[PDB]
């Protein structure tokens, strides 16, 4: 989950 | 070559199932491992999980504390107990959450060996109302009326005291 | 290398089991996944299930809306319940069935953890019928007379209320 | 010629085991069985209790409150939650408990039919909160908070409640 | 020498579990049988039930309403489908239920024969509909629309229909 | 490196135990799959199977009469009768047997869903007797009479109806 | 790589096990795979089986009548009935049989199937008898009276009839 | 006409198996039975035992001490944890021993209930350290390191102590 | 009515199954009971074991020894370990056995309890070797080379040890 | 009141089932009960078993030839090894059989004990050779040779033995 | 790769198990198989079995009889009946044993098939008794009375037959 | 290719489970393989279990202290008895643990050969007590109370005795 | 690639579990494999097992004196009463232990074929008391009193008869 | 449990 | 099964 | 098991 | 277990 948890 | 084990690539770990002495050595070694390749990527672990017993909760969080790396956590759906005190251990500005998510902070089950250890038990259910303390701000006579009584607590209203610092 | 796997590359999921914790997680990480190899290639998701509970259902949910690919969504054959709020859940002008599949609208079995959460599963369910009445078009109160009761509906009479848009 | 059958001779009934509806239709039915001898003569009912559940607790309740005879209790040993709600139900100065008995009091686990029914469960066990707190003399508000948590009370400090009120 | 036994003496019977062919048979034998010894005494009938199946119930339904004798009714408890199509089946004027009791009305579950009989069960169901409609004093566009939902109806506004008529 | 899986390569599929939502799937997703090889080439599709339930039956069906290519059908042995509806679903002159196999046409067993839904299912049994009376070529109250009884047909005079065109 | 497998290289096939429809599939598919690899070579069938039902036996020897090749047989051992009338539908001139074989001619066991179809199960067993007789050479009367016995004749005798021509 | 039961006659209970809720139950009606006849006859409890559960232990000791007559007590064979402490419990100069019985002191194994109850359990412990020490006649604090660890003590050498006073 | 029953009329006892807490209680009782109706009759005991346990044997050799009456021993058949101690435990004249009897002389299986306590099962089996060497007449240096070996002995030849002093 | 109890009167028993210590202990017990009632009624004995150990059967024999009665045979249907040695130990002139009955001769199966006790078979399977020789009126080493293979002979053949002396 | 079939490789076999018609068909191939690599290399067979049936052991020995290469046959351990009917037919001389082994000659259990077939079991076992006479060297009178006994021989005595002709 | 297998890469191995002889043989055999590669590099022991055996754990014992390389230790969460042992008994200064870990002392359970060997565990469970003494500095009268006893002993307390020298 | 086949690389092989028929194939063959390969590298064979049975241990130790190679033992914890044997039968002065090992002598349980074959066990079993004999250098007199009795003896004290010359 | 229930 | 479906 | 069997 | 077994 990335932008930004990666 | 699975699915997970692709996930455990590029950093990721899925406890998804239930907390026990079989799945804690196996966490405990992926954690161990992925410190080796680099000293400083963010490593990071997602939690789905109904339950949990004591004993292996306090080795994982240990484990967390002690590579250099810095953990981040995320709550997909549930978020049971003592498995969810870990979401409230990773960083202090790491910690997400879905926003249909349920999590709840109540005292464990079972015991310790998992006779029966009474005065072990009694100290180790304190430290929990003593670590959840310092992590989301909040005095302690007040954990010690919120970890004696079950009520699940939405995502948007968790934030309030602290478990969680971003809901994306 | 199995059918299924192959299925997975060119961008297809098959849910077709039923739906709880076990099989939760092994499609939001297959989601997460075809995200990182190209962000806006056009996935799918096939549907054809019994049932499924309440709890993990809007796990699925969220991840569908937070990737920024978007996701298309078919019916084959039946449309149990739960699972089918997700084909309602698709994009605005991407939502198929075929011309012989019942789909029926039902609040789901079950509660939440998976004591009984009373005061939490009385307000999950009133989300859905929220969800689906600004995906449909129609007024509030006429759902919660349809997520009340138990009649399978056809796929041309469907079209109706606007849980599909185009029948193949 | 059993030794339980001797002791329902002279008014007495042992619920020993656990409730469920087996064990409440025979018990309903030996209430209005002494019933019909004599309208004046004391019966009693002893308790040893691990549990309960909703929908029957509420049904011995009500055939205690309309047999013209007055119903005494006794707490043997374990005092579980539902049940032990029975043990607070007799008379205003006929409960008694022997001084090692454990009480505890607590919502029931479990549903009301035994889909899921939230809007009357919710609304069951309000009732018990109401109606416990006519029988002790105490606040709402206090007994909203020891019917939502677990913690065993001893025969000497349970007196001060109004579950008991004279101990031998 | 069981109680149940000395309860078919002064005329009760007790249907407290199930309904299926088995104890079906059984309840009939005994309805015919209390009716030989005097035609005119007033037998009774208690119920709490779980559920039950459609064949099965309209068989105590026609003996009931061929015996001389009248037959009375009373609600312990739980009131599901089916059964409790009885209890809206006795007297005009000797129908109770205590006051924490609840009946629900829905159609029952399962088939006729206990291939799949279509064009029967569509017909079977559609009696139930018309048999309720003449015993509560209601229309029938109103019973079509509660005889296909689910929820419990307690005693005190059961009696607003016409399926209880005095609550002791 | 299986022998079914070898038949699969140069198109054939071999359904030959049963109908359940499990095959189903899977059968769904070798057609798709091989239509995107080639859009011209004859896919087969050989039979031998005891039965089969409504609801998946009317997948398979949807599935191919879409794909761009042509089916063929043949029946090794038995012909079940949900089954061996899709031997009579292929092409207009590609429908095979064997000179010794038995086909029997008869409404199938069980449910829809696999409560009880008795609007639907009277329906799908009605579609079934009037596709089959375009493919075979007589008219629609003959089949009616012959989807409702038992009496099994052999290869050379099912050859009267329609369901097979050339025997081999 | 298995030593069967191995065996099915070199034009070898084992019926070693029983009859039933598992197995017919996996042998059909057998035969009309190494028809394709070279359209002369002479395959091969051994046999050693206790049994074998009516409705799959006559699957295996339609495929044997079709294929170009031409195919061989021996007798390894036992020869139930049924899968030993195989042995005497292979070729005039390659039938064979070990010195101490044992063969046995007898109408099958079971129905056609596998409610009770009459009137076809005695006409299959009318065809084996036919087809028994044009293959040994001898007048029907006697055969219609070595189908209904039960003697296992020697290779040495079996000779006399025609089931084999060639003992090795 | 049990044998048992003739021992139950003439004053004698047999507590031989073990200790749980269900002879727990059955013991203390056959105390408060035997005194209804008579208020002065000596009755007496042999014991021949390997363990017991804490809860139920602690109502016998109870109700031992609360009928008006005195019992008394003998150790045939093994003297448990639990059990154990009864015969301690008895009268000041009638408890008895076999010449070859071994007797045991250990505080017991399993829970109070039967979440794990800390405060509750640890302070039933406590009672039973103090109160063998009013009847045996030690000080306290050798008592606390006698019911912590695990040897059996033989017959002659318990005397020293006071559990026995004479033995036979 | 039963024919054991019978046999405890006029005093006879059938061990012939094991030895057990099982047994151990429902023997001690026959044989306090017998010796209430008469206290000089002389009872029996006839034997007929394939084994037995440590703690339980030695309840029944003090019984025998305390009842006022004689007992008698007789040995049908096999003669198992321990218990056949009961056989040389008799009276000094009235110990019989059958002309084609077995008895072995072995040191038992299992543990006293039935964690391990060595110290006391070490004492327990050092009581046997001693009583033994008062009820033969032989020394105790060589019963400590029998009781640690295994070999039966015929009924003729344990004559010469004093197990028996005549044979019928 | 059983069929078999009212054979046990007048004098009979029925060995029917098989033998091993269960039903040897209660076949003693009632040749030693009807030898009470009088001391020259002749007593009999029903024989038809399929087998038999070597431990018990050496415990009736004796038992037999002890009481004062004299007992007689009779062979109905089988014969087995063990009983069928019985038969040929009653009297020397009341030995019967029915004249389509089987009896045979072997050394039974298994061991003494029911380690291996290997010089006390081996002693015991002698004595059957050497009493048998004394009953029938043979030499021993012709029973060496049938006491060592197995073929049952018939009861018109057995006379010439002496297992037999009158065929009824 | 496993270590069996490296002893497969360089031309050993391995009966180690048991005989029925599953292992049959798995060693008739690689007996079959090893022969086309080389026909003249010298196959071996060792042998360690506790029994087998008459109908598959008669297929092994036909087989062992036909491939021109010459089998070696050895007796590990111990010898059953029938598959040790295998040793006695290999080559006149290379028949081997260790000298620990233990071998023994009986008819073998069992039927033919695997109803009763009686005239060919019983021929059958003619064979074996004729087949043997002319592989050891003996009279056949002999060998039908060591055909129907029981007893183990050691390898240096079984030497005196010809079942070995040379121990290592 | 498993993580566990690439810890045991780079020399760590997880004891995790319990302890038996299957375990016991696949720790010495790793302990063995590593020593092979270098014979100075520093192994480890990784330790986190719920019990242990008596005869197994003086295996690893042993090993450990032949090989020429040293190990190292560490306490993941929980360290039962017997396996903790090992944990004493690395070396002088490389004994570690986690500062939540308990570890307990107490005398391990069940018996030596895993009849009862007295004379031979009492030894056994004497060594204990005596190597313990050696690794911490303690006294031996010390040690022979704490190896006797219950209670869990946390990581910062456990210093004192000599168990571990530093926490990490 | 497991760890112990990498053991059986460099000539080790480990008996762990038991002994029976299944393992003792599995044995013989890698004994056999090994030797091919050089025929003058030591072999060893480590022991840790719980017992074993006659007639496979008397195949392992001819196999061992075969083989040109010589063998070493060494015994690592348990050696029961049938493994001890091979750990006394290996080289003159290759024999080792480690010093906490424990070794018995005891003849084994069960039978030879594994009915009861008495000549041949009773043969068995003499073989082992004379080889024993002549591999210590006692007399036979002294094993015959230690091959019949039970006790553990250590590896310090089983230095002065010969099983072990050097303890490592 | 008498004197006084009952 | 060809000639000829294939 | 060779000399000479193989 | 070398030196010396091997």
């Amino acid at each position: 989950f990335s932008p930004a948890a990666p | 070559y699975d699915i997970y084990s692709r996930l455990l690539k590029d950093r990721i770990i899925m406890l998804g199932s239930a907390i026990d002495d079989n799945v804690a050595n196996s966490i405990v070694s992926q954690l161990l491992f992925l410190a080796a390749e680099d000293p400083e990527k963010e490593i990071s672990l997602y939690i789905n999980s109904p339950g949990g017993s004591i004993t292996a909760g306090m080795a994982i969080y240990d484990t967390m504390q002690f590579i250099k790396p810095k953990v981040s956590t995320i709550c997909i759906g549930m978020a049971a107990s003592m498995g969810a005190f870990l979401l409230a251990a990773g960083e202090k500005g790491k910690r997400y959450a879905l926003p249909n998510s349920e999590v709840m902070i109540h005292q464990p089950l079972g015991g310790a060996q998992g006779e029966i250890a009474a005065k072990r038990i009694l100290l180790l259910r304190d430290k929990l109302n003593k670590v959840l303390a310092e992590r989301t701000g909040q005095p302690l006579e007040v954990i010690e009326r919120d970890t004696d009584r079950d009520n699940f607590k939405s995502a948007e209203e968790a934030l309030e005291y602290g478990l969680i610092d971003k809901i994306l």
